[PDB]
């Protein structure tokens, strides 16, 4: 233990302290591959000429007729394929997945926040129904085709605002943790003339790329409202809107592996091509919570806040008879601001009263 | 010229937009100080 | 101690020639990596570890498969960038310009 | 409220290029009071209209040229290119740099001085001539330097770039440098750099 | 170009003799290579409007 003390006194830092260096050392590592890259012009596959010769189109540019990289998937270069160009040769380098509209991409990119299904609240037959059309298609095919049945291709879940159709979708995409398309119709319906039809035709192509994906079509009364021939413009263009919908949805081009959800509150104004099996073939009314079921929404809902003593269910229920879902989560809500108005850090009986006594004034 | 980007005689540049050429960031020529370039005013850059 | 010195010994002459060796990439990429980087809208970012898609002033469309000398978690779909001018990968990333009215109201 | 209005489109057409970059031989300057800029052999003040001194004070600060030397004579000024030589040159102080700013290849040949007395020959702008000045040209420290008297002391280090090139005996090489042709107001200026080596 | 004869000018400078070979290439496809070599001419040489070069064959 001469010069033995730790470790020489030195190599405990000339080990590992100093070598953070090498760490560094990783860092321009990969700058100088970061430097030897040239970048590449990206285009559009529009033809195979031959096996050899490609007519590629770029973005916003010429076209050329280019030859394909050595070690390549021929087959996957389909026309209209995005692919990338060496800049200097003119060959296909790589493919690329298609590009995704960026409104479809935003639409595409929220998350659904991992909603679990004990967050939902007395739908259990409903969300059993949907549970069954939406993801066994999802688990086992075999099982439909040994029965024999083609898996459906979507339902509807209409009923009243506030009935926790949005939520419902959400944890059914958490639930399965897949690609999740949560659109909604107002929001797709443009002045441009052809552009609704565009982002429908957009979106459906996205679904087909990244499968299994979700397209949770909300509030479709806005689009699927019966096609009649006033011949105003809007509602005209409403009418191809709705049609291009009908075409990506039960269409020349049959859909695997894509399941839709459309919810609305106005189910009887739906087209009736629409309203037709084949595209929609389950109608599941998601409907004003029942007694038991508005109990199941306060005792769900209830989790969060803390209870000190007693807080009852029934009284509350029977208190606020009408009220679907989110309300009664407001009562919630609000009831922790209260606990504000005389400085808790709790909640009590007189507290949920008033309350659910304040929604509902405000609901009148 | 466009957004000075806070120079602070450390950071320099500024990003220009060359009418309907491209933009690009650049920096300055050692004949012209910084307080006689500003957001908005137009100026005479080389090619390269 | 004696084989373990030699190790010691090893280990800092390593680090001895490493610093160099920064210093020379660290030069060489100064070198490359000059200063009138061109203007460009980064696309989207792909999967292949990431690649990038871009959309330089030069109404050009352009592929990175390797996104320059930036991080590459940000990033976002509109991350106004600046890109060499002549190997086109991502040098830095600049202030977003504007999103139209929002300049409209000061 | 039914509005739905078509698109039409208007492109912009939008290309440049990139010329072949000129190369400016441009000296730079503040000897006494004027930061005088001149592009030049033909010479031309760019700024620092007529100079509130003589030309001659700055006509010895004028690569890409070299005195012509015999076979005997090692050239130093001509083996050290192509990269070229670097010199100091001390009167006031001049230094030449080679520099890449914009788009113009700067061979800045700059200028500085201080000590401008009050009624020096040097601002009256009178001037004779610049009678043949010998240059003994021979290496102190590694850096060769060339000891002349001017005559109308300079202390020229000249060091190569490629520092490997060997350094020439103590020789005497004669410089006649004369200002040919220019104006009264010394704007339009036509300089004189001959200058042969002797040993 | 301009740089370029400017570098050759520095060339030349080192010996008269010397030449300022260039290729391009991606005009180099198989079969024809596109490459030149070009030497200078001095301006008083133009100017004085004497040729730059003496001929005395067709090879040139
Ligand atoms: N089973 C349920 N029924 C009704 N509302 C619910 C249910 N579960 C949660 N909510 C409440 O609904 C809110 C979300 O709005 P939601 O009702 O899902 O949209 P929609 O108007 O499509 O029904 C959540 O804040 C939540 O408090
Ligand atoms: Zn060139």
């Amino acid at each position: 233990l001469l010069e033995h003390k730790e470790i020489d006194g030195r190599l405990k830092e000339l080990r590992e302290q100093l070598k953070e260096l090498t760490k560094q050392y990783e860092k321009s590592e990969n700058d100088l591959k970061a430097l030897q890259s040239v970048g590449q012009i990206v285009g559009e596959v529009l033809k195979q000429l031959t096996e050899e010769k490609f007519i590629v189109k770029a973005t916003n540019g010429p076209r050329y007729v280019v030859g394909c990289r050595r070690q390549l998937d021929k087959s996957k270069l389909k026309p209209g394929t995005r692919v990338a160009l060496d800049m200097t040769t003119l060959t296909i380098m790589r493919y690329l997945p298609r590009e995704v509209d960026p409104l479809v991409y935003n639409m595409s990119h929220e998350d659904p926040g991992n909603v679990s299904y004990s967050e939902i609240g007395g739908l259990s037959e409903q969300i059993r129904e949907l549970r069954e059309v939406i993801e066994l298609p999802l688990t086992n095919p075999e099982l439909f085709q040994r029965v024999g049945i083609i898996p459906p291709k979507g339902c509807l879940l209409y009923g009243p605002p506030g009935t926790g159709k949005t939520l419902l979708a959400r944890a059914v995409a958490s639930q399965l943790d897949c690609n999740f398309l949560k659109v909604v119709s107002s929001s797709i319906v443009d002045k441009y003339i052809g552009e609704s039809a565009r982002l429908i035709r957009e979106m459906f192509n996205y679904a087909r790329d990244h499968q299994p994906c979700i397209i949770f079509m909300d509030e479709i009364d806005a689009i699927g409202g019966r096609r009649f021939s006033e011949g105003t413009s809007a509602d005209r263009e409403i009418q191809r809107t709705l049609m291009e919908l009908l075409n990506q949805m039960d269409g020349f081009d049959t859909l695997h592996r894509v399941k839709m959800i459309m919810a609305t509150n106005r189910p009887d104004t739906l087209d009736p091509a629409l309203l037709r099996p084949g595209r929609l073939d389950r109608k599941i009314h998601i409907d004003l919570p029942n007694e038991q079921a508005r109990l199941d929404i306060l005792k769900i809902h209830a989790g969060p806040i803390t209870k000190h003593g007693e807080i009852d269910y029934e009284a509350i229920v029977k208190l606020s008879d009408g009220f679907n879902g989110a309300d009664l989560r407001n009562v919630c809500t609000e009831a922790g601001m209260f606990a504000i108005r005389a400085d808790h850090d709790f909640v009590v009986q007189e507290d949920f009263m008033k309350a659910v006594r304040k929604v509902a004034d405000s609901k009148k | 010229c466009t957004k000075i980007i806070n120079a602070d005689s450390e950071d320099p540049k500024y990003i220009i937009n060359v009418k309907q050429f491209a933009k690009f960031v650049v920096d300055l020529s050692d004949q012209v100080a910084p307080t006689d370039i500003e957001e908005g005013m137009r100026v005479g850059v080389d090619r390269n | 101690i004696k084989i373990m010195k030699s190790e010691v010994l090893r280990v800092t002459h390593e680090l001895q020639a490493m610093k160099d060796k920064i210093k020379e990439n660290s030069e060489k990429i100064k070198v490359n990596k000059t200063l009138p980087y061109l203007v460009s809208n980064v696309i989207e970012l792909l999967d292949v570890g990431k690649c990038a898609v871009i959309k330089t002033s030069t109404r050009q469309t352009y592929f990175l498969p390797v996104i320059g000398l930036v991080d590459a978690e940000k990033l976002k779909p509109g991350d106004l960038v600046g890109v060499n001018k002549d190997s086109y990968l991502i040098l830095e990333t600049l202030p977003t310009e504007y999103d139209s009215r929002v300049k409209a109201m000061e | 409220g039914n509005l739905l209005f078509l698109a039409c489109y208007c492109i912009g057409g939008m290309s440049a290029i990139k010329p072949d970059m000129k190369i400016k031989l441009r000296m730079e300057g503040n000897v006494n009071g004027h930061h005088f800029v001149i592009d030049g052999m033909d010479l031309e003040v760019k700024e620092g209209g007529p100079l509130p001194f003589a030309f001659d004070i700055l006509t010895t600060a004028f690569n890409r040229v070299f005195a012509k030397y015999p076979d005997n004579i090692q050239d130093y000024f001509k083996q050290s290119f192509p990269k070229g030589y670097s010199w100091e040159r001390s009167l006031c102080n001049a230094r030449n740099d080679i520099t890449m700013e914009g788009d113009t290849f700067y061979n800045k040949v700059r200028f500085y001085g201080t000590n401008f007395p009050a009624n020096g020959p040097v601002m009256q702008k009178k001037t004779l001539k610049w009678e043949p000045s010998t240059e003994k040209m021979y290496v102190r420290d590694g850096v060769l330097t060339g000891d002349i008297e001017m005559a109308l002391d300079f202390r020229t280090t000249y060091k190569a770039k490629e520092k490997g090139v060997k350094l020439p005996g103590a020789h005497f090489v004669d410089h006649c440098i004369e200002i040919l042709s220019h104006d009264k107001d010394y704007n339009k200026v036509k300089l004189y750099e001959h200058a042969v080596a002797h040993s | 170009s301009g740089v370029d004869i400017n570098t050759q000018q520095s060339f030349e400078a080192l010996s008269e003799r010397a030449v300022a070979v260039v290729v391009d290439p991606i005009q180099s496809v198989k079969g024809k290579v596109v490459i030149d070599a070009f030497r200078l001419i001095n301006a008083n040489m133009m100017v004085l409007g004497h040729e730059p070069r003496q001929t005395t064959s067709n090879l040139g």
